[PDB]
This record gives structure tokens, C-alpha cells and sequence, in this order.
RNA sequence: CUCAGCUUCUUAGGAGA
RNA sequence: UCUCCUAAGAAGCUG
């Protein structure tokens, strides 16, 4: 039963670490995506506005 | 309404705008961090609001610094 | 006699008011509003028609007394500081009755200057207003703007306020004539504001008796003792800047190698202050007692405003060592505690050691000697040098937001439209110049001359608030850090952690060091770092690192006593008490401590760390040393303090690369900073209570006992010279009695006898406001403070928790609860991006429920639902956590002792008293 | 046996750090002399009626170089107008001008009609005239 | 990237019943 | 199996 315990907590240190290098790694893309998300989901004119004439080209 | 709505999405607006390097101008850093903060600060949705588009417009001003036409398909 | 009566008083106009005096005599003692006597006040008009500030005092007055003060005025008539007075007799009712007038008199005395810039109130200063605006300091005008007297708000007050000074140095001059024409009279008597008009002369006599011409005595204790915050306050000695003492003539051009002024100290000690009778010592390492050190640290505040800024600070040397030259410290000029030298200043050493190489590499001497000239525009702080070619702007980035939580709080019903609960808390970000901007917030530090008199029993008060704890030096091994992994300060911060030097040196080079620093100066450098925390204000905070060789020497010198403070229970300062498991609860049934007809009051002090005076902070420290009378020698005890003083008082701060001088205050970050503050929050309490006590006509205390606490209270400040214990210990059970305090640092609850609040026999809101005011250099705000009437209620806020009286069990238990707010935030709001991934995180979700529990309790909803809300996620988080493990594993995480976490008992268990 | 060893190694590890932090110290004021003017140094201590000075008149009086921070052109115009200015009983000229984000700014560029255009606070960096 | 206090969780070790 | 005490690591709150 101990050793079944060593194993869990090693195992729960390597999740730990390849969860925190891969959110560390992920960070720009997911803020820039997190970022659009929100904007589409408050869907404000002027804000909608603005980023379809950036899309465009029509940039400030 | 949509208060708390606005000022999240200027926290991850000025996060992505730091991970940009815009505090390598210390003017447009300035006036984004002061954005933010009345943001932040608001009582008042459409203050917000207008706060919030000029936070974007420096965004989007570096057309070539982040992918807008990707980011939203 | 109307017509005849204002001829003989003669160009005068023809002719119930309260003004303040300064009574003692066997029936009444203090210094209050009374009514005016009747008299005869015919104002004199110029020859324009235009009225002056000149009046003639007309008084009736007894053949007995009016012999006696004839006799007296015929002795000291010849003086220039003496109102001219005219003695006649009057025909009334067909008998000659004889009158006595003062003439050219001002309206107002110096005992009301005193009295309405010590007991200011903002809706009651009409007196103020009409001084300030008959001496043109300003005009009706300038009252018309909101915070025209706040210190922060508008910092221009300073400048109106200074604008009598003059008058008042002029007051002090010919005070001081008067006082040499009574010794040269032979007429001992006491002098008292309110005999003082504010053009500086004098004029009343009744009191006064004759003796041998050579021998006279005038006793001057109350008058200057009163006087002293008014002489920093109007900044009276800013004309012995200048030379010849002429404010219209160029300022005096010292010598820059000058630092030594003690010629100069006491040749202002002899021009304003001769009949002072105490000694006065220019450099306080002469001092005899820490009480001797106080009363002469009050008069060098007050004297080196007058010296340039830069002969103040470490006065460094050059020195030899292996044949090469080093500028190392031997010594340092303190502002209030004059020139002090090093005993063990060591030329041409042979080698350094590690004990000498750590000190000379935390002196500021050498970094600041190799170091550029800096002229720094953006702050009016003395700045001394460049130490890096470029300047560096540290900025603070936002938060990272946790959308996960978000999204599962609003899929939950929160951050609806009109809900109470709504995001307050947020990680606000700051530009480059954010750091400097916070340090000008020093601006706030003022010379502060005290009450000497009143400080002095203040403090004895206050030291009876700290007999119950132990304290003393301790050896190297028996000090305890609590965490290794923190900066050791500047330079000491580019080659380790505390943890290298606490392992470099061993115990007994640590000895070594402690010895060192009891006979000699080590000034340090601070560093000045950006906090990054959730706050509900737009508002940087820095907070201060110490160098590592101050730290250890101050963890040396104070721990046992800092250790003893926070083990106690059941005390009035409440640090190191937990609010866990009942402790609330105790504490509070503490502080009610069954006062008579208890009220709760508390407050919290407006810039608290950049404006505490300079003398306070000698105060407190002075205080807690007060515990090595067996282990420290008196010069040992001074040169502790001259090292904390130069460490953590008027040290230079480092800032962007850059070397500042710290006017004062508390560097939060040093070793005693919250005992400290509550010293000073017990003693800001302490002269509360002393200036309501005294501040109360003594003929409307209906009880005797409190008008002989009164009286005596009155002897023990300003006749008696020698500490009284037996009052001090009546008084500190008076206090206990009525007005029950729990402090922690700058925070505190009070339990007062609220009849005798409304009475005047103890403090209330009005009272802290005014001391605050004249000892602090702040104007408190009543939104500031707070009062709760009904103590079922618990205080309004302590350390920003709210209380709630709660049944649990059987028995109805006072629970603290945070702001929701401040919970939510937190849970959206992280400051590393690992922390929004929930699964990684969940113990700090299982604190955040902690402390969110006692919301449950709360008869809001919407409150409530925040507890559940976390309980909620957590099982969520858990869930989440275990399908990953599965997926990325074949296995099954086989805990179950998780379930308790988001069922209540765990989180209900942490607040009752059993543990 | 093994706790005996490790102490050992613990010991050995904290007497390596004490030698290189001994090290770098030594070092650190042993560089740190070799910037000061040995001249101007010399002649203000041999002045002092017995060694001892105040420390925040050395840089004053010795210092080779000034470095002024600057929040506004109205400061800016103050303080060090032109390209040599007057400053502690000294005169001192201009050698560099930088922004807050350390770019190089010619003196024709601060004035009032450009003054938005700059990025504030500016450092000047001049050198004590006359030797 | 400071001082101090309190609290939760995990691990290693010692003692007692 | 339970309790206490030493050390190390993670985290939360407060002034
Ligand atoms: C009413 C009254 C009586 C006497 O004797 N007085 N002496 C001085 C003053 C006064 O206020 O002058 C400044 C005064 N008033
Ligand atoms: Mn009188
Ligand atoms: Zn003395
Ligand atoms: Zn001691």
C-alpha cells in the first residue's frame, strides 16, 4: 500500500508539471483568443464595428 | 448592465497588449494603463464602453503585431 | 458715566464670549474655554476712521489688588515687553472706586492661537479664522474651498500657517525680556498664555510677589510646554535662516564641511528659551535617561531646520586598508539626536574579515562616493546620487483572469444587474514613474516639535500598557527566522538569499556583529520594490527592504520581546492572537471588559507610515527597549537607537537605481514595524484622553473623584518634574476602567463609558481628530472613523473583517466575515498565469472558503451564496482533476478523503472554540 | 552513517558559498574606488578641520558627472536651458540627452511645440565644465 | 520582489498510548 | 490505529 502511495504522489508531480509547462507555454495564443471570445460575446456596436473594419483593412 | 463583463475583458485586453511589448513605449503605455484603470474604476457602462473602444483601437492599431483576420474566423 | 469714563480711557468707539485660559490653582486646573469677566473693551480707531487691532481693557478692581498690581507695574514698568497700564480712580454712587486699564491690547492672546491650533475643529474654527485673516495670512476668501485646512488635500495651509510664524518668534523674544525684567525686579510668578497678548506683551500682574531685586523666578514650564507645536506648526525660526535674523535679507551661506552646529544649538537655546530650567543637551549621546534623551530630541527637532540638509547623514572618512583607500562611515549627524561618533573607527587595517567586509559593503559611503550627482526634478526629496548611468522605470503589470471561475459564477446566478455583489477588487496596473511618485508620498513627514511635557507622562502611561511582557538581548542561536528565501537588501541582493548570509556567517560572527553595533553606527541602504496585490484602489504600494546586517542585528535585539507580545493573550495589543477557533469571540469579550455604558468607536490613520513624526518613532522605539535594563548598558541602549534611527528613521533609500534621503517615518519592513505602530497608536490614544481630561472645565465635573484626577493630573504634566507612580498607575486604571482598547498596528477598537464621552472625561472621535491635527500633520475624516452604539452589533470594522452575532450550538458567538467582494476577487483575479488552471490550485480555493464561511451566517442571500459557490467549484475542480488523471493514465486517484471539502463541517469546524 | 555525510556536504557547500560571496564583496569595493576622483577627494578631506565630512557633499563636490531628471519642458527650461547650465556652485554641460524609454533627443527637439511628441521624464547627462 | 501574525494541505522524522 | 513535536515544500488571509 505505500508504494501504491509513492507512485500517486509521483504521478500527481508529473501532472503537475506538464500542466503548468503547457499552460506556461500556451499563454499568448490564449490570451489572444480569450481576448476575441469575450469581445464576440459582449457584441457592443462600436466594439463589433471597430474590429469588422480592422478586419477589413480600415485599420486607426 | 454588462459591467463586470467590460472590465474583464479590459484586463485581458491590457494583458495581451503587455505580452505585445507596449511597455517598451512609455507613452502608449501610459495612456493604456491609464485607460485600464478608469476602466476598472467605472460606474458607469457607457463611460466604459468608450473606454473600452480606445483601449482596442491601440490594439488594433499594430495591424501586423497580432492576426485579426485569424484570431476570429 | 458714559461720557467722562471713555474721556479718561482716552479716538475710542465706545463699549458673552468664551476664551481660553490656563488655570491652576487649589480648586480647578487645566487649560479650557471660560467665560470672559466684565470689562471695558473700547477699540481704538486710526485716524482714517479705519478700526485696528488695538483695545483698551477697562477693569474694576479692589483697592488690594489694585495696590498690589500698581506696585508690581511700577517695578516692571521700564520693560518694553510690558503693556503700557493706566491706574485710576472713578466716582460711582459718590465714592471713588478704582479702575485698572491695559491699553493697545490685541483681541486675541496666545493662549487662543494655542488653544484653536491644538483643539481644531473643522466646523468650530471661526477664532482661527479671524486670527489668520486679521494678520493677513490670508483672507475670508480663502475659506470659501473645500479642505482649505486639510494637510494632503491642500497642502497650501502650511504656507498660511507659516505666515505667523514671525509673530510668534517676536512673542518668544519679548518673553524672554519679560523674564529677565522679573529676575532683575526680584518677582517670582508664573507665566500663562492667556497673559500674553499676540503682539507679544504682557500684562497681568495679580499673581506676581516681590523678593530681593536680584533674585526673581519666573516659571515658564506650562507656557513653553503649550506653546511647542505651534513653534513648528507656524515655522517661527525660519528667520534665523537668514542672516543677521532679517527675513528680508539673503539666507546664510554655511560652510558645506560643516556638520557639527552644537555652538549654534545652544546659542538658540539661550535666545528663545534661557529660562527653560532643565538641561539641555545639543547631542544626545550626553543624554542621561531615555526620558533625558526625549526632552532634548524635542529641541533638536525643532533646531535643525534651521542648518542646511546636506550636514545631516553619515560623516564618512577616509581609511587605509592592505595600503588602499576606503570613504567608510565614523559617524553620523542625526536631526534630532545631534553628532554621534564611532568608538571603533580603525585606520590603516591590515585585512578585512567577512564582519567588516559585510559592513563596509552596506555602507552607503562607498556607493554613494563612486556614484554620479543626481538632480532629481520629479520629487522634492533631498536626492544624493546616480549610482547606475541610466534610470530605471518599473512598471506593474495587470492581473491574469481565471474565465473558468467567472463563467462558472455567472452560469450561477452572480454579477447580475442591481445584485450587492459586484467586483471591487482588481490587480491595477502603474507606468514607469509609479514607484518614485509613491516615494514623493514622503512629502507627508514634517518636523513635528511635541508636547514635552505632555509626552513625557504620556509615555510613562504608555510603558504601563507593557509591563506584563519580557524582553532582552539573545544569543545568535536562539534567534528564529521564518523564512530563509527573502531578499537581504541592497547591495546584498545580487549574491544570495538570506539564506547565504545567515550560513556565511557563523553564530559567532553574528556576536560579533551584535557587538559591533552597540558601540558604533551602521547606516544601511533600503530598497524601495513595487508590491503586486489585489487591491480595491487605484494606488501603488512599495514596501521597503531592509539591508540583511540591520535585520539581523534588529532580530537580535528585539525578538524575545517581540515573541513575548505576540504569546500573550487576554492583552489590549491583539498581534499574534488568531481569529480562528473562538478567538474573535475572546477577543472581543475582551475588549467590552465591562465598561459601564459601553460604546464602540474606531479609526484608522490617514498616511500612516509617511507622516508619522520623527519624534513618535523615538517614542516607540525608546519604549521597547525599555526592557534591556539588566542586559544593555545605558550607552549600549543609545546606540542601539542611533542604529535603528539611521537604519529605519533617515536612512537612504534606493529607488530606480538611484540614492534618496528618507525624511522619516516608519519603513514598513523593518523588524518592529507593527509593535512599533501599536506604541504609537497607544500613545496617540493616551494624549487623547489627557487633552479631553484637561481640556474640561473643571467647576461642571459633578464627580470629585474625577476632578481630583484632574487636578492631579494637571500637576503631574506641567509641576511635577519628577514621575509620579502612584498616578500613573491610577490613571492607566482610570483608562482601563472607561475607555478599553484592542490595537493591532495602525488599527484599533475602542469600548468607552459613553456618558463620559458626552461629559468630556474621556476621549471620543473629536478628540483623536484634534490630536491627530497638531501631533500628526493629518486631518482625519469622520468617513475615516466609525461608531457603533449598540454592541450586539460587534465593531463596524477591525483588520477589514465584519462582525456578526451568530447562534452556534447553544450560545450566540461573534464571527468575523469578509468583504464578498474581496473573495471574489480573488477567486478571478490571479497574479501568476499557472494559477488559472483550477485543477493545480484547489487548496487555495479550500482557503478562500475558509475564509468565506461565515457568510453563510449572514441574513443576505447574496452573500451566502458565495460559500456555496466555492464548495461548488471545488467539487467541480476535483471532478475535472480526476477525469485528466484517468485520460492521461489508466489509473483511478483513490482518494476520498477530498469529500470533505465541499461539505460544510470542515470549513464550520474552523470557527468554533473546541481547538 | 548517511546523516553524518550529509552534514558534511552541507558544511562543505556553505564554506564554498562563504568564499564566493567573500569573493565578489572584495571585489565589488575594490572596483567601486577606482571611479572616484582621487584629486577633488583629496583636497575636500585635507580641508576638513579632522577628517570626518558629511557624506552627501561628496558627490556635490566631487562628482565628474550630473544626471537631471526632468518631468516637464516647463522644468526642462528651468533648470538646464541651453546646452550648459549652472548647478551646485558649478558649471556643467550638456554631453546626452534620453527619453524615458533611453532613445537620444536632440536639443532642438525639447521645445514647447514638440514637447507632446517626447517621451517624458527626459535625462540629461552633462559633465562639470572648467576641468 | 520587505517585516510580522494566523490558517490549510503534503512529505520526512522523533516520542507516547 | 491515535495524539503531540522537529524540519522541508505549496497555498490563502491580515496590517
Ligand atoms: C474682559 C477682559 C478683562 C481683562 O482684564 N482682560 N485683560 C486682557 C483681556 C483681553 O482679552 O485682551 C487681550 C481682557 N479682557
Ligand atoms: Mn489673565
Ligand atoms: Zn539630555
Ligand atoms: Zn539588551
Amino acid at each position: 500500500r505505500k508504494l501504491e502511495k509513492m507512485a500517486d504522489q509521483a504521478m500527481t508531480q508529473m501532472y503537475k508539471q506538464a500542466r503548468s509547462e503547457d499552460k506556461r507555454a500556451k499563454v499568448t495564443s490564449a490570451m489572444q483568443t480569450m481576448l476575441f471570445t469575450m469581445l464576440r460575446k459582449l457584441d457592443n456596436d462600436a466594439l463589433n464595428n471597430i474590429i469588422n473594419n480592422a478586419r477589413d483593412g480600415c485599420v486607426p | 448592465s454588462k459591467m463586470s463583463d467590460v472590465k474583464c475583458t479590459s484586463v485581458v485586453l491590457l494583458s495581451v497588449l503587455q505580452q505585445l511589448r507596449v511597455e517598451s513605449s512609455s507613452k502608449l503605455w501610459a495612456q493604456c494603463v491609464q485607460l485600464h484603470n478608469d476602466i476598472l474604476l467605472a460606474k458607469d457602462t457607457t463611460e466604459a464602453f468608450e473606454k473600452m473602444v480606445s483601449l482596442l483601437s491601440v490594439l488594433l492599431s499594430m495591424q501586423g503585431a497580432v492576426d485579426i483576420n485569424k484570431l476570429c474566423e | 458715566d458714559a461720557q467722562s469714563f471713555l474721556n479718561r480711557v482716552c479716538r475710542l468707539t465706545p463699549c458673552v464670549v468664551y476664551r481660553a485660559f490656563d488655570i491652576y490653582n487649589d480648586k480647578v486646573a487645566g487649560f479650557a474655554k471660560f467665560l470672559k469677566t466684565n470689562c471695558c473693551r473700547f477699540q481704538e480707531k486710526d485716524e482714517d476712521d479705519n478700526l485696528i487691532d488695538s483695545y483698551f481693557v477697562v477693569k474694576r478692581h479692589t483697592f488690594s489688588n489694585y495696590q498690589h498690581e500698581e506696585t508690581i507695574y511700577n517695578l516692571l514698568k521700564d520693560c518694553p515687553a510690558v503693556a503700557k497700564h493706566d491706574f485710576f480712580k472713578f466716582r460711582i454712587d459718590g465714592d471713588m472706586v478704582p479702575h485698572i486699564s491695559r491699553q493697545r491690547l490685541t483681541k486675541y492672546t496666545m493662549a487662543d492661537l494655542v488653544y484653536a491650533l491644538r483643539h481644531f475643529d473643522e466646523g468650530n474654527c471661526d477664532t482661527l479664522k479671524e486670527i489668520l485673516v486679521t494678520y493677513n495670512c490670508c483672507d475670508d476668501d480663502y475659506f470659501n474651498k473645500k479642505d482649505w485646512y486639510d494637510f494632503v488635500e491642500n497642502p497650501d495651509i502650511l504656507r498660511v500657517y507659516a505666515n505667523l510664524g514671525e509673530r510668534v518668534r517676536q512673542a518668544l523674544l519679548k518673553t524672554v525680556q519679560f523674564c529677565d525684567a522679573m529676575r532683575n525686579a526680584g518677582i517670582v510668578g508664573v507665566l500663562t498664555l492667556d497673559n500674553q497678548d499676540l503682539n507679544g506683551n504682557w500684562y497681568d500682574f495679580g499673581d506676581f510677589i516681590q523678593t530681593t531685586p536680584g533674585s526673581g523666578v519666573p516659571v515658564v514650564d506650562s507656557y513653553y510646554s503649550l506653546l511647542m507645536p505651534i513653534l513648528t506648526l507656524t515655522r517661527a525660526l525660519t528667520a534665523e535662516s537668514h542672516v543677521d535674523t532679517d527675513l528680508t535679507k539673503p539666507y546664510i551661506k554655511w560652510d558645506l564641511l560643516k556638520y557639527d552646529f552644537t555652538e549654534e544649538r545652544l546659542k538658540l537655546f539661550d535666545r528663545y528659551f534661557k529660562y527653560w530650567d532643565q538641561t539641555y543637551h545639543p547631542n544626545c549621546v550626553n543624554c542621561l535617561d531615555d526620558r533625558c534623551i526625549l526632552h532634548c530630541a524635542n529641541f533638536n527637532v525643532l533646531f535643525s531646520t534651521v542648518f542646511p540638509p546636506t550636514s545631516f547623514g553619515p560623516l564618512v572618512r577616509k581609511i587605509f586598508v592592505d595600503g588602499v583607500p576606503f570613504v567608510v562611515s565614523t559617524g553620523y549627524h542625526f536631526r534630532e539626536l545631534g553628532v554621534v561618533h564611532n568608538q571603533d573607527v580603525n585606520l590603516h587595517s591590515s585585512r578585512l574579515s567577512f564582519k567588516e567586509l559585510l559592513v563596509y559593503a552596506a555602507d552607503p559611503a562607498m556607493h554613494a562616493a563612486s556614484g554620479n550627482l543626481l538632480l532629481d526634478k520629479r520629487t522634492t526629496c533631498f536626492s544624493v546620487a546616480a549610482l547606475t548611468n541610466n534610470v530605471a522605470f518599473q512598471t506593474v503589470k495587470p492581473g491574469n483572469f481565471n474565465k473558468d471561475f467567472y463563467d462558472f459564477a455567472v452560469s450561477k446566478g452572480f454579477f447580475k444587474e442591481g445584485s450587492s455583489v459586484e467586483l471591487k477588487h482588481f490587480f491595477f496596473a502603474q507606468d514607469g514613474n509609479a514607484a518614485i511618485s509613491d516615494y514623493d508620498y514622503y512629502r507627508y513627514n514634517l518636523p513635528t516639535m511635541c508636547d514635552i511635557r505632555q509626552l513625557l507622562f504620556v509615555v510613562e502611561v504608555v510603558d504601563k500598557y507593557f509591563d506584563c511582557y519580557d524582553g532582552g538581548c539573545i544569543n545568535a542561536n536562539q534567534v528564529i527566522v521564518n523564512n530563509l528565501d527573502k531578499s537581504a537588501g541592497f547591495p546584498f541582493n545580487k549574491w544570495g538569499k538570506a539564506r547565504l548570509y545567515y550560513d556565511s556567517m557563523s553564530y559567532e560572527d553574528q556576536d560579533a556583529l551584535f557587538a559591533y553595533t552597540k558601540r558604533n553606527v551602521i547606516p544601511t541602504i533600503t530598497q524601495m520594490n513595487l508590491k503586486y496585490a489585489i487591491s480595491a484602489k487605484n494606488r501603488a504600494r512599495t514596501v521597503a527592504g531592509v539591508s540583511i546586517c540591520s535585520t539581523m542585528t534588529n532580530r537580535q535585539f528585539h525578538q524575545k520581546l517581540l515573541k513575548s507580545i505576540a504569546a500573550t493573550r487576554g492583552a489590549t495589543v491583539v498581534i499574534g492572537t488568531s481569529k480562528f477557533y473562538g478567538g474573535w469571540h475572546n477577543m472581543l469579550k475582551t475588549v467590552y471588559s465591562d465598561v459601564e455604558n459601553p460604546h464602540l468607536m474606531g479609526w484608522d490613520y490617514p498616511k500612516c507610515d509617511r507622516a508619522m513624526p520623527n519624534m513618535l518613532r523615538i517614542m516607540a522605539s525608546l519604549v521597547l527597549a525599555r526592557k534591556h535594563t539588566t542586559c544593555c548598558s545605558l550607552s549600549h541602549r543609545f546606540y542601539r537607537l542611533a542604529n535603528e534611527c539611521a537604519q529605519v528613521l533617515s536612512e537612504m533609500v534606493m529607488c530606480g537605481g538611484s540614492l534618496y534621503v528618507k525624511p522619516g517615518g516608519t519603513s514598513s519592513g523593518d523588524a518592529t514595524t507593527a509593535y512599533a505602530n501599536s506604541v504609537f497608536n497607544i500613545c496617540q490614544a493616551v494624549t487623547a484622553n489627557v487633552n479631553a481630561l484637561l481640556s474640561t472645565d473643571g467647576n461642571k465635573i459633578a464627580d470629585k473623584y474625577v476632578r481630583n484626577l484632574q487636578h492631579r493630573l494637571y500637576e503631574c504634566l506641567y509641576r511635577n518634574r519628577d514621575v509620579d507612580t502612584d498616578f500613573v498607575n491610577e490613571f492607566y486604571a482610570y483608562l482601563r476602567k472607561h475607555f478599553s482598547m484592542m490595537i493591532l498596528s495602525d488599527d484599533a477598537v475602542v469600548c468607552f463609558n459613553s456618558t463620559y464621552a458626552s461629559q468630556g472625561l474621556v476621549a471620543s472621535i473629536k478628540n483623536f481628530k484634534s490630536v491627530l491635527y497638531y501631533q500628526n500633520n493629518v486631518f482625519m475624516s469622520e468617513a475615516k472613523c466609525w461608531t457603533e452604539t449598540d454592541l450586539t452589533k460587534g465593531p463596524h470594522e477591525f483588520c477589514s473583517q465584519h462582525t456578526m452575532l451568530v447562534k452556534q450550538g447553544d450560545d450566540y458567538v461573534y464571527l468575523p466575515y469578509p468583504d464578498p467582494s474581496r473573495i471574489l476577487g480573488a477567486g478571478c483575479f490571479v497574479d501568476d498565469i499557472v494559477k488559472t488552471d483550477g485543477t493545480l490550485m484547489i487548496e487555495r480555493f479550500v482557503s478562500l472558503a475558509i475564509d468565506a464561511y461565515p457568510l453563510t451566517k449572514h441574513p443576505n442571500q447574496e452573500y451566502a451564496d458565495v460559500f456555496h459557490l466555492y464548495l461548488q467549484y471545488i467539487r467541480k475542480l476535483h471532478d475535472e482533476l480526476t477525469g485528466h488523471m484517468l485520460d492521461m493514465y489508466s489509473v483511478m486517484l483513490t482518494n476520498d478523503n477530498t469529500s470533505r471539502y465541499w461539505e460544510p463541517e470542515f470549513y464550520e469546524a474552523m470557527y468554533t472554540p473546541h481547538t | 552513517a548517511d546523516q553524518a555525510m550529509t552534514q558534511m556536504y552541507k558544511q562543505a557547500r556553505s564554506e564554498d558559498k562563504r568564499a564566493k560571496v567573500t569573493s565578489a564583496m572584495q571585489t565589488m569595493l575594490f572596483t567601486m574606488l577606482r571611479k572616484l576622483d582621487n584629486d577633488a577627494l583629496n583636497n575636500i578631506i585635507n580641508n576638513a578641520r579632522d577628517g570626518c565630512v558629511p557624506l552627501n557633499i561628496i558627490p556635490l563636490t566631487t562628482a565628474a558627472k550630473l544626471m537631471v531628471v526632468i518631468p516637464d519642458y516647463n522644468t526642462y527650461k528651468n533648470t538646464c536651458d541651453g546646452t550648459t547650465f549652472t548647478y551646485a556652485s558649478a558649471l556643467w554641460e550638456i554631453q546626452q540627452v534620453v527619453d524615458a524609454d533611453s532613445k537620444i533627443v536632440q536639443l532642438s527637439e525639447i521645445s514647447m511645440d514638440n514637447s507632446p511628441n517626447l517621451a517624458w521624464p527626459l535625462i540629461v547627462t552633462a559633465l562639470r565644465a572648467n576641468s
